[PDB]
RNA sequence: GAAGGGAGGCGCGGCCCUUCCAAGGCUAAAUACGCCCCGGGACCGAUAGCGGACCAAGUAGCGCGAGCGAACGGUGAAAAGGACGCCCUGCGGCCGCUCAAAAGACCUGAACCCGGCCGGCCGCCGGCCCGCCGGCCCCGUCUCGAAACACGGACCGAGGAGCCACGCGCCGCGGCGAGCCCGAGGGAGCCCCCGCGGCGGAGCGAGCGCGAGACGCCCCGGGCCCGCCAUGCCCCUGCGGGCG
RNA sequence: GGCGCGUGGGCCCCUCCUGGUAAGCAGGACGGGCGAGGCGGGACGAUCCGGACGCCGGGCCAGGGUGCGCCGCCGGGGCCC
RNA sequence: AGGGCACAAGCCCGCCCGACCCGCGCCCCCCGUGCCGGCGCGGGCCGCGAAAGCGGGGCCUACCGAUCCUUCGCCGCCCCG
């Protein structure tokens, strides 16, 4: 029954072949970075882009 | 039931799903299989072929218990004998007691020779056999018989 | 392309006149 | 809006994702596989959980004799079956192996059980082996059935498939100038 | 009452809407019409070769 | 137009075998079924259900005649079915009485259409402190094409048109699985117990008939095997067997 | 791969043709459209010029235009019943 | 009617009957169905030629016909006690 099948998938003997998947990725809104000076410097850390 | 059928889901709509210019008539093609020939021929043609025309000869009446013939393979004889007997019977390769089949008991007439045998004689009883089913037989140390 | 077995069943004779030809099985149980 | 999406790009496709079946057994057995593939990525777990969304006429049965034949040069490992195991009265002695099935016959079952071998359930095997280490996946011949041979055109001349019905004529019935 | 006898306006459409089917992939190498005494020195050639004959034993 | 005769699902003549005895007669049971009587219902509920729920229906009414053939159910618990008084030439009216209620010839009492009093000034959509601005051809249908001088439609209510049986093909699901199966029926248990065919399991061939293993996760294709057709060699029991 | 429906009266534009004095005539061809495509413009139109559509706020602007009806204009060169 | 052909595909002479028997496949029209027509082959038996070779009619593109019934031909099978 379905109380049976939990308690076999939480055992270590099923447990040992889990493998962790990669971090995801990371999005974020698009902003203009002229707007602001530490949007440029997210994107130019040097700072030479005149505007 | 009548809640979950097509039809249901159709009213509102004017034509029920039979189309605007062609709609919904009585016999548009006619009744039944008419038309095999003329304007419907390309059908016949693709999917029943020798649908028309006679072929073979022909008997007035059929004796329908003297054209019955049942028949067996040659690798279905063991499992007419039952497990204990059958386990029984194969440790013992016995020349002087070989188990006896008569396949007419069991309800067949002609032995036929497909698949193989176990090697352990045997002695089976029949109206008739195939060239090969007696030839399979008679390697594998046993013989056939004929039965009334 | 239709692809069927030609049906074998004969036409309904006498249904709305003539001898009755339907065969009812509801009294079985009696 | 004003955009075109039809000019190198296909229709979608329809694929099953779930058992469809009332059985409440499978559905489980299809969400704890599920789940298994989801936590380590295995191809066997994979292949696993789409056999089980199969329907019953892509599911044929395999017999013991078969079973017998398929496992010639890897007779320590376990044959895994997603149908059911019937027996085969044909075949006079068999030999010792285990099997994993949905489904045994009582003959088939107790056939097994003589000459030592074993049944298991799918239910052991997620218990056992849920990656399916030393494990084989097998499966019966799905063109076996008799609606499968009467598909296409009898009447064409490269067609190799007989009529449905039973036909009496000669016309177009005895070679390639017979109409 | 006449109607019309013949267009091929939207035909070129229609053949293009699921591609242009490619032949299978065994017609390219099918025996339909090959000379037979090829084919049969073919047959004999593979039966004989210990290395690729399925005669048993 | 006769003496022994009849039959054996292809005719004629001959010889056998297997079976029965016409041209005379009687016979219960297991089976079918309206009117009429009794019981029941996943049936209709007054334009439905029988044409016919109504003290009078095959009635009233129509046709020379054969025939044709309607409409019409419901006060209230109890008729307690309406006191007295006042106007009125009489017809009638007002006021009140019985009752929980007038429910007053009657349950409830919608729409269309209409009278009085009271408020407004032209339909729909949108904005707004509300009559200003802007937009808007009559729907349904056949049709390449309808606002059409193409057809149907004055208005309102109620009714009003892909259901059922059998057969065939394919798909999904359940049970069992080389097997499977509430046939008719019988056990005094609608639902419990027992219960044959049949279909599947071997094909091909006009037919006499002959009759499959060699490979394979699956699919496709090759390769072999069986039957039908034609050939070569060998040989027993021989127009029969075997091998190719 | 399986099962199955509708359709089998079409018309218009571009360019290329045939019969005909010609036709908003009749018959064919590559591509597109209407049919079955809302919206702005072409005064007015099923098909022309742009653009192919969930419900909203803001910005930019295709095609076409900018005396008044009616949203939106000036500057420069030439001609002129 | 259009193609083709020069010690030839034309004309003359010599000998012949491949203007045959058994069995398959493909092309054209086309739904990749039928029919007419053609072509490529495996066997049998033949003609001509010294031989290699060629020959399933008239150099190529037209000249023709299902089911049921009748009639004819070879070799066989059935008439179900
Ligand atoms: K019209
Ligand atoms: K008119
Ligand atoms: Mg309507
Ligand atoms: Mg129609
Ligand atoms: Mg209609
Ligand atoms: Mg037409
Ligand atoms: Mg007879
Ligand atoms: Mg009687
Ligand atoms: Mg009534
Ligand atoms: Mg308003
Ligand atoms: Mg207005
Ligand atoms: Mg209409
Ligand atoms: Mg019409
Ligand atoms: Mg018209
Ligand atoms: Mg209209
Ligand atoms: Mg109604
Ligand atoms: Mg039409
Ligand atoms: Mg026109
Ligand atoms: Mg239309
Ligand atoms: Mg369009
Ligand atoms: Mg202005
Ligand atoms: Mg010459
Ligand atoms: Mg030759
Ligand atoms: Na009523
Ligand atoms: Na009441
Ligand atoms: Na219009
Ligand atoms: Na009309
Ligand atoms: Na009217
Ligand atoms: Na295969
Ligand atoms: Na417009
Ligand atoms: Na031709």
């Amino acid at each position: 029954t379905q109380t049976d099948i939990e308690r076999i998938l939480q055992s270590d003997a099923v447990q040992k072949t889990f493998v962790p998947k990669r971090d995801p990725l990371v999005i974020e809104r698009k902003v203009d970075p002229f707007s602001s000076k530490e949007a440029l410097a997210r994107l130019d850390p040097s700072g030479t882009v005149m505007p | 039931p009548t809640r979950i059928r097509k039809s249901r889901k159709r009213r509102g709509h004017r034509q029920m799903g039979y189309g605007r210019v062609g709609g919904h008539r009585k016999h548009p093609s006619g009744r039944g299989k008419a038309g095999g020939l003329q304007h419907k021929r390309t059908s016949f043609d693709k999917y029943h072929p020798g649908y028309f025309g006679k072929l073979g000869m022909r008997n007035y009446h059929v004796r329908r218990n003297i054209e019955y013939n049942p028949t067996i393979n040659i690798d279905k004889i063991w499992s007419l004998i039952p497990e204990e007997q059958r386990d029984g019977f194969l440790q013992r390769k016995s020349t002087t007691e070989a188990p006896v089949v008569d396949v007419t008991r069991f309800g067949f007439f002609k032995v036929l020779g497909r698949g193989s045998l176990p090697q352990c004689p045997i002695i089976i009883k029949a109206r008739y056999f195939s060239s090969d089913a007696e030839k399979k037989l008679r390697e594998v140390g046993g013989v056939p018989l004929l039965v009334p | 392309g239709r692809n069927v077995a030609f049906s074998n069943m004969r036409r309904y004779k006498c249904t709305n006149k003539g001898p009755n030809l339907i065969k009812n099985w509801f009294n079985q149980p009696a | 809006m004003g955009i075109d999406l039809k000019t190198g790009i296909k229709k979608r496709k329809v694929e099953r994702k779930e058992p469809k079946s009332p059985n409440p057994y499978i559905r489980l057995l299809h969400n704890a596989f599920k789940v298994v593939y989801e936590n380590t990525g295995e191809d066997f777990t994979k292949v696993l959980t789409k056999r089980l969304c199969l329907s019953k006429t892509n599911r044929p049965v395999l017999s013991v004799s078969r079973l017998a034949h398929l496992m010639h040069k890897r007779e320590d490992k376990i044959a895994v079956v997603a149908s059911t195991v019937t027996n085969d009265e044909r075949l006079v002695t068999i030999p010792r192996m285990t099997i994993c099935a949905l489904k045994f016959s009582a003959t088939a079952r107790s056939r097994i059980e003589k000459a030592g071998g074993r049944c298991m359930s799918f239910d052991e095997l997620l218990a056992e082996k849920p990656t399916g280490d030393n494990c084989v996946l097998l499966q019966g011949r799905r063109s076996c059935r008799a609606v499968c041979k009467k598909f296409g055109s009898p009447g064409r001349p490269n067609s190799h498939v007989k009529p449905k019905g039973e036909h009496k004529g000669r016309r177009g019935a005895r070679g390639r100038h017979s109409w | 009452a006449k109607l019309k006898n013949h267009t091929s306006k939207n035909q070129n459409r229609k053949d293009h809407r699921n591609g242009i089917k490619k032949p299978k992939k065994s017609a390219y190498t099918s025996h339909k019409g090959m000379c037979p005494k090829y084919l049969r020195n073919l047959r004999r050639s593979r039966a004989n070769d210990p290395r690729q004959s399925l005669r048993p034993n």
